[PDB]
RNA sequence: CACGGGAAACAGCAGUGAUAAAAAUUAAGCCAUGAACGAAAGUUUGACUAAGUUAUAUUAAUUAGAGUUGGUAAAUCUCG
RNA sequence: ACAGGUUUGGUCCUGGCCUUUCUAUUAAUUCUUAAUAAAAUUACACAUGCAAGUAUCCGCGCCCCGGUGAGAAUGCCCU
C-alpha cells in the first residue's frame, strides 16, 4: 500500500515471514510500554513492528496494549495453568525481544515440522474426488487406464445399448 | 421412495412376496459355510478390535507419550 | 445431516462416467446417500480392464482394520473384493456361484455333444 | 571387504573427480523465468555467497547410488481351485498408507487361474506410479528409452538429459534402469564424449562403472588431454582399490610410484591402448614443463 | 489359519524388529462363539454399566 | 505519455553508474541459476570495505496496485487475457 | 440455534402431551392388535398378511 | 506439396528462405477481429473442404507446410526458446485445428528427443533399498499350501448327511428342487 | 408449530390444466452399486443403471448458414 | 485493462456513458450424424400409473433415499 509510514508491515509476506508460534497454553500477551526516554526505544519498534507478526501466527492468543502506567517496560504471558511469565525488557532491542520470547515460550523448529509433516498427511495422494481436495476427479484421465467416454468414445461392444441390443434379439 | 403417510398400490395391496426355489442339498453346505465364515470374520472382529484397544492406550498412556509429557514438564520450569 | 440412528459401512460409492463405472471404497454412514457425505476414504475400484488386462482395485488396509474394529459394517461387494485380495477370508456367495458356473458348463458340454451327433 | 560405492575412499576420490563448475551447474534451463533480484555486496559478503553456492552445488551433485539387479519376485500365497475361470481378467490389489515404505507394500495380483501370487517388479513400480504419483514419471513406457530415439537424442549430445530422465523414471536397482545406464556408458566411450559429464552428477556412476569393466584407455587419454593430472592419479587409484589382485596393482606396491608414475605402470600392465596413453603422457610431459 | 494376506502381514511384521520363531500363527475362535438364528432373544430392557 | 516515457527512459540507473556510486559490486541473482552469484558490473576506483547497512524493515514506497498483483487479489478478467504477439 | 429473536413455541410441546395421553389411553390391547383372520391371514389391527411359509 | 516425405526439406529449400528469411512464418501475420482486444477462441476451422475463409492463417495459407514431429525447425518457432512453452492460438494466428495439431506434434516429438525441454534433477523414489523385507522377498508356504488343501476345509464341496437333507425336504416341501452332488473340479471350454 | 381450525394435498418419477419469454418418456429392469428385510438361497427399490427427446454446452466429422462493411472495429460496386 | 470512442472555434485537466473479453437463459434465422455433461418458469391445482418392502407369524424400516428454495439474515468456523 502507500498510507502509513511504514506501508510494507501491512503486506501478507511481512506478517508471513515472522516466525513466532506460541504454545498451546499461551493465553494473553500484555505488554506494558512508555512513549518517552531513551531506554524505552527497543519496546516501541517491538510494539510497532513484531505484534502484527505475532498475532498473524497466533489469532487465539489475545495480545494488549498498555501505555505510559509502569515507569518500567515489560511482558506478562498469561498460560493456561495461572502461572504469569514476567519479562522485564528494559534495554533490549527490537530483534533481542522476540528472540528472548522465542526462547522462553515458542515452539521448536522440529516441534512445527512435526505438525506440517502430520498435516500434510491429511490429502492423500491417492484419493479420489475435487480438485480442493484430491488430485484426480475421474479415473479415466489416469494413462493406463480406459479413457473418459467424453473424450475418447468407447467401442460398439462396451456400450449399454449394444448388449441390450443383442439381448433382445 | 414412499413416506409412512401415502397409502399403499392398488395392485400390491393384494399381493404377498412369494418365495423361490429351494434346493435342499445345496441349502445346508451353503448354510455351513456361511457359520464357518461369520465365525472367522468374528475372531478377525475381535483382533481388530484388540488391536485398536492397544493402540488408542498407546497413545494416551502410552511409554512413549510418558517421555514426553515428562520432558515438556522439565524443560518448562 | 441430522438422524435419528444407522450404522457406519465400509461400501463402495459410484463415482464415475457413462458407461464407464468407477467406485471409491469409503466408510460412510448408512442413512447417507450414495455420493453424499463421508467419513474418511479408504481406496478405489475400476471395473474395466485396461491396456495391459488387469482389474486394479485399492485398499487402505490400516485404515480399513482401524474402522472395522471401530465398529464398521460391511457390504458384499466389499466382502467379495476384501476375500478376493487375501486380507479376509473368502465369501460363500463365490464359492456357490463358481460350482454354479461348473454345473453350467458342465450342461453346455452335455448339451453340445448331444447336439453334434 | 568389497569396496562399495558408497564408500568414503571412493566418495572423497569421485567428488575430487568430478570437479566443480559452477556455470555448468547453475545454468539456465527451459522453465518459467522471472525477473532477477540485486542487492549490493562488499568483497567479503560476494566470496560468502560464492562459497553459499558451492555448498548449494554439492547438494545438486549428490550422487544417485548404483545397485545390482534385484532379483525377480515370484512366490504364491494362496491357491483357489474354485476361481478357474470365474474372472477374466485378473485382480491386482495395493496396500496404500502414507506411514510405510514404498519398499514394504504388499502388493498382491489374483490370476483369472484362481491363485493369489505376488506382483512382479514392472507391476509393483507401474502400481506405485500409480497410487503415489510423482513428477517425471510415466506409467506406461516412455517411446524415447528405444533404441532408436535413444541415438537420435545421443546424436544431439544429451547425455545428460538421457540420464536423468533414466533416473527419474526407473529405479536404480531395477533392470532397464541398468541396462540403459551401460548403453548410454557404452555410447560414451565409442564416440569418446565425456565432455557432457565433465562436471555433472552422474560422473562418478560412468568412472565407477568402467572401473568395473576394465575400460579405461579413452577416460585416461581425455583426462590427460584436458590437463587434469589429479583426475588421472586419483583414477589410477580408484582402480587399484577395486582391483587390489593384479599386476597393475603389486608392481605400484613394489615399486612405489609417485602420482605421475602411477599411469605409467597401468598404461604398461593391464592397459589396451598403451601405446597411445604413453604418447598422450609424453605430449603432455614435454610441453608442460616447458610452458611452465 | 489366519487368511493368506493378512498372515503374510505378521511374517514380515515381526521379521522387520527380528523374531526368527517360524511359528504358525494361529487366529484365536473362544469368543467367537455365536447363537443360531433360532435362538430367541430377550426383550427385557439392556442395563448400561 | 510520450514525454513521461522519454524523461523516465533517460533517467535510468546503469549498474555501473551505481557500483561507482556506492563503491560496491553489483551481484544478480537469478531464479533460474539458484543461489549463483551473477556479476553485472564492478566498481572501478576504490571498493570499499565497509558493508551496506542492512535494513531488517526496509521503508520502500510501494503501491497499492502492485501489492494486489503480489497477493493474487487481481480477480479482473482484464489482465489475464490472451493478445496478439509483438 | 440460538438467537435472540427465537419464538417461544408452545404448540409444538401441546401436541406432545396429546399424544403421550392418546398412546396410552388409545393403547391397542394385545388381544385385537394380534387378532387374526385364518380365510385370508390378514390381520384385521395392523393390516399385513402372514408370509406364504407360515400358511 | 512436392516432397509429401520429408517436411525439412521445404525449410531447407530457397522458397521458404526467400518468402520468411529469418523470421517466423506468424511475424506478418495479424488477426483481423471487432476490437482493440482479440476473442480469446481464435477461427475453430478456416479451410473446411476445398473452401479457403477468408485471409488463412501463417502455416495454414501454403500447403508446403507440413505440421509433423519430424520438421524441429518448424516446430521450434511455436516454442519459446527462453521460457519453454507453447504460444497459444491468440499468440500465433493460426486456427483451432492447426493448433491442437501443432499441440500434439509438440509433444510427439518430444517424446522422441527431436525437440529440447526441461528436464530436472529428480531424487531417487526409495531413500532406503531393502529387499530383505517380506514384501518383496519370499513368504514361508503354509502347511496347508505344501499339501494342495485349500486354505479352510469348508472351502471344499462336502457332501450333507442324508438325514440333514431329509429334515431340510420336510419342512421346504412345496419348495422343493432337483439336487446336485459335488460339483466338478475343472470347468470344460465350450 | 400442528392438539385443533381451514380441508382432502405429486415442493417423488412420469404426465395434465392455469400461468410464464421458458416446454424430456404418462417408457425397461433390479444385471452391477446404495438402502430395507430375512440366519439364508433370495425379494423390493421412478434411488440407480441402460436407454427415448432437446444445438443448453465441449469433441469428432458425414454439414453451410448467420452477422457486418462511416469512426470506435476487419471489410462495399452499382441502383431506388 | 495495454486500452479505445465520446464534452469544446481549439488545447489541457477533471468527470460520466458506451465499445473491445468470458459465461448462462429467452427470441429470430439456419440446421446433418454421433459421444459426453445438463435438462431450469411456478411453495398455483391435479385425472391416471408406479414409487416400502421383507418374513414361518413377532418384528424392523416406511421425507431413510429422493424433491424443492417459501420463510429465515438466515448463516460460515470453533468448544
Ligand atoms: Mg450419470
Ligand atoms: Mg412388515
Ligand atoms: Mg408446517
Ligand atoms: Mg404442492
Ligand atoms: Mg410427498
Ligand atoms: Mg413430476
Ligand atoms: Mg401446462
Ligand atoms: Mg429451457
Ligand atoms: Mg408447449
Ligand atoms: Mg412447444
Ligand atoms: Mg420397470
Ligand atoms: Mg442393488
Ligand atoms: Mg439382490
Ligand atoms: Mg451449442
Ligand atoms: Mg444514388
Ligand atoms: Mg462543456
Ligand atoms: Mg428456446
Ligand atoms: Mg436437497
Ligand atoms: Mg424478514
Ligand atoms: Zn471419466
Ligand atoms: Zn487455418
Amino acid at each position: 500500500p502507500m498510507k502509513g509510514r511504514f506501508p510494507i508491515r501491512r503486506t501478507l509476506q511481512y506478517l508471513g515471514q515472522g516466525d513466532v508460534v506460541f504454545k498451546d497454553s499461551v493465553k494473553v500477551m500484555t505488554v506494558n510500554y512508555n512513549t518517552h526516554g531513551e531506554l524505552g526505544e527497543g519496546a516501541r519498534k517491538f510494539v510497532f513492528f513484531n505484534i502484527p507478526q505475532i498475532q498473524y501466527k497466533n489469532p487465539w492468543v489475545q495480545i494488549t496494549m498498555f501505555k505510559n502506567m509502569t515507569p518500567s517496560p515489560f511482558l506478562r504471558f498469561y498460560l493456561d495453568s495461572g502461572e504469569q511469565v514476567l519479562v522485564d525488557v528494559e534495554s533490549k532491542s527490537n530483534k533481542e525481544i522476540v528472540e528472548h520470547i522465542r526462547k522462553i515460550l515458542g515452539k521448536n523448529e522440529e516441534t512445527l515440522e512435526k505438525e506440517e509433516q502430520e498435516k500434510k498427511q491429511l490429502s492423500h495422494p491417492a484419493h479420489f474426488g475435487p480438485r480442493k481436495y484430491c488430485l484426480r476427479e475421474c479415473m479415466c484421465e489416469v494413462e493406463g487406464q480406459v479413457p473418459c467416454p467424453g473424450l475418447v468414445p468407447l467401442p460398439k461392444e462396451m456400450t449399454g445399448k449394444y448388449k441390450a441390443a443383442l439381448k433382445a434379439t | 421412495r414412499k413416506t409412512r403417510h401415502d397409502p399403499p398400490a392398488k395392485s400390491k395391496a393384494g399381493r404377498v412376496a412369494t418365495p423361490p426355489a429351494v434346493d435342499p442339498t445345496e441349502f445346508f453346505v451353503l448354510t455351513e459355510r456361511y457359520r464357518q465364515y461369520r465365525q472367522t470374520v468374528r475372531a478377525l472382529r475381535l483382533e481388530f478390535m484388540s488391536e485398536v484397544r492397544k493402540k488408542l492406550h498407546e497413545a494416551r498412556a502410552g511409554v512413549q507419550a510418558e517421555r514426553k509429557a515428562q520432558e515438556d514438564a522439565a524443560e518448562h520450569r | 445431516r441430522a438422524y435419528r440412528g444407522g450404522h457406519l459401512t465400509i461400501r463402495l460409492a459410484l463415482g464415475g462416467c457413462t458407461n464407464r463405472p468407477f467406485y471409491r471404497i469409503v466408510a460412510a454412514h448408512s442413512k447417507c446417500p450414495r455420493d453424499g457425505r463421508f467419513v474418511e476414504q479408504l481406496g478405489s475400484y475400476d471395473p474395466l480392464p485396461n491396456s495391459h488386462g488387469e482389474k486394479l482395485v485399492a485398499l487402505n488396509f490400516d485404515r480399513i482394520r482401524h474402522w472395522i474394529g471401530c465398529g464398521a459394517h460391511l457390504s458384499k461387494p466389499v466382502e467379495k473384493l476384501l476375500g478376493l485380495s487375501g486380507f479376509y477370508p473368502l465369501h460363500p456367495m463365490m464359492i456357490t456361484n463358481a460350482e454354479r458356473l461348473r454345473r453350467k458348463r458342465a450342461r453346455e458340454v452335455l448339451l453340445a455333444s448331444q447336439k453334434t451327433d | 571387504r568389497k569396496p562399495t560405492f558408497m564408500d568414503e575412499e571412493v566418495q572423497n576420490i569421485l567428488i575430487k573427480m568430478t570437479g566443480l563448475d559452477l556455470q555448468k551447474i547453475f545454468k539456465p534451463a527451459l522453465q518459467e523465468l522471472k525477473p532477477p533480484t540485486y542487492k549490493l555486496m562488499t568483497q567479503a559478503q560476494l566470496e560468502e555467497a560464492t562459497k553459499q553456492a558451492v555448498e548449494a552445488a554439492k547438494v545438486r551433485l549428490k550422487m544417485p547410488p548404483v545397485l545390482e539387479e534385484r532379483a525377480p519376485i515370484n512366490d504364491v500365497l494362496a491357491e483357489d481351485k474354485i476361481l478357474e475361470g470365474t474372472e477374466t481378467a485378473k485382480y491386482v490389489f495395493t496396500d496404500i498408507s502414507y506411514s510405510i515404505p514404498h519398499r514394504e507394500r504388499f502388493i498382491v495380483v489374483r490370476e483369472p487361474s484362481g491363485t493369489l501370487r505376488k506382483a512382479s517388479w514392472e507391476e509393483r513400480d507401474r502400481m506405485i506410479q500409480v497410487y503415489f504419483p510423482r513428477e517425471g514419471r510415466r506409467i506406461l513406457t516412455p517411446v524415447i528409452f528405444k533404441e532408436e530415439n535413444l541415438q537420435t537424442m545421443y546424436s544431439q549430445d544429451q547425455h545428460v538429459d538421457v540420464l536423468n530422465l533414466c533416473v527419474a523414471q526407473f529405479e536404480p536397482d531395477s533392470a532397464e534402469y541398468i541396462k540403459i545406464h551401460h548403453h548410454t556408458y557404452e555410447d560414451i566411450d565409442k564416440c569418446g564424449k565425456y565432455d557432457l559429464l565433465r562436471s555433472t552428477r552422474h560422473f562418478g556412476g560412468m568412472a565407477w562403472y568402467f572401473v568395473n569393466k576394465k575400460k579405461i584407455d579413452g577416460l585416461l587419454i581425455d583426462q590427460i588431454q584436458r590437463d587434469l593430472v589429479s583426475d588421472a592419479t586419483s583414477l589410477v587409484h580408484l582402480y587399484h582399490i577395486l582391483h587390489p589382485d593384479g599386476q597393475s596393482a603389486q608392481e605400484a606396491k613394489k615399486q612405489g610410484a609417485e602420482g605421475l608414475h602411477l599411469i605409467k605402470v597401468f598404461a604398461k600392465t593391464e592397459a589396451q591402448k598403451g601405446a597411445y596413453i604413453e604418447l598422450t603422457l609424453q605430449a603432455y610431459q614435454e610441453a608442460f614443463i616447458t610452458h611452465s | 489359519p489366519y487368511p493368506p494376506l493378512l498372515r503374510a502381514m505378521i511374517l514380515a511384521q515381526r521379521q522387520k524388529y527380528g523374531d526368527t520363531s517360524t511359528e504358525e500363527p494361529m487366529l484365536n475362535l473362544e469368543r467367537a462363539r455365536i447363537d443360531p438364528w433360532d435362538y430367541p432373544a430377550k426383550l427385557e430392557a439392556k442395563t448400561k454399566t | 505519455l510520450t514525454r513521461g516515457l522519454f524523461l523516465g527512459l533517460s533517467r535510468q540507473e546503469t549498474h555501473q553508474q551505481l557500483a561507482d556510486k556506492k563503491s560496491l559490486h553489483v551481484v544478480e541473482f537469478r531464479e533460474e541459476c539458484g543461489p549463483l552469484p551473477i556479476v553485472v558490473a564492478s566498481p572501478q576506483g576504490a571498493l570499499r570495505k565497509d558493508p551496506e547497512p542492512e535494513d531488517e524493515v526496509p521503508d520502500i514506497t510501494l503501491d497499492w496496485e502492485d501489492v494486489k498483483a503480489a497477493q493474487g487479489m487481481k480477480r479482473s478478467v482484464w489482465s489475464g487475457l490472451k493478445r496478439a504477439a509483438t | 440455534m440460538a438467537r435472540k429473536k427465537v419464538r417461544p413455541r408452545l404448540i409444538a410441546e401441546l401436541a406432545r402431551r396429546v399424544r403421550a395421553l392418546r398412546e396410552q389411553r388409545e393403547r391397542p390391547r394385545d388381544s385385537q392388535r394380534y387378532a387374526l383372520d385364518y380365510e385370508t391371514m390378514m390381520r384385521p389391527h395392523s393390516g399385513n398378511r402372514l408370509p406364504m411359509r407360515a400358511w | 506439396s512436392p516432397y509429401k516425405d520429408e517436411p525439412w526439406k521445404y525449410l531447407d529449400s530457397e522458397e521458404y528462405q526467400n518468402r520468411y528469411g529469418s523470421r517466423p512464418v506468424w511475424a506478418d501475420y495479424r488477426r483481423n477481429h471487432k476490437g482493440g482486444i482479440p476473442p480469446q477462441r481464435t477461427r475453430k476451422m478456416c479451410i473446411r473442404g476445398n473452401k479457403v475463409a477468408g485471409n488463412p492463417c501463417p502455416i495454414c495459407r501454403d500447403q508446403k507446410l507440413h505440421v509433423d514431429f519430424r520438421n524441429v525447425k518448424l516446430l521450434e518457432q511455436f516454442v519459446c526458446a527462453h521460457t519453454g512453452i507453447i504460444f497459444h492460438a491468440p499468440y500465433t494466428g493460426v486456427c483451432m485445428k492447426q493448433h491442437k495439431k501443432l499441440t500434439q506434434a509438440i509433444q510427439k516429438a518430444r517424446d522422441h528427443g527431436l525437440l529440447r525441454y526441461h528436464i530436472p534433477q529428480v531424487e531417487p523414489r526409495d531413500l532406503d533399498f531393502s529387499t530383505t523385507h517380506g514384501a518383496v522377498s519370499s513368504t514361508p508356504p503354509a502347511p496347508t499350501l505344501v499339501s494342495g488343501d485349500p486354505w479352510y476345509p469348508w472351502y471344499s464341496w462336502k457332501q450333507p448327511p442324508e438325514r440333514e437333507l431329509s429334515r431340510l425336504r420336510r419342512l421346504y416341501q412345496g419348495r422343493l428342487r432337483e439336487e446336485s452332488g459335488p460339483p466338478p473340479e475343472l470347468m470344460p471350454e465350450v
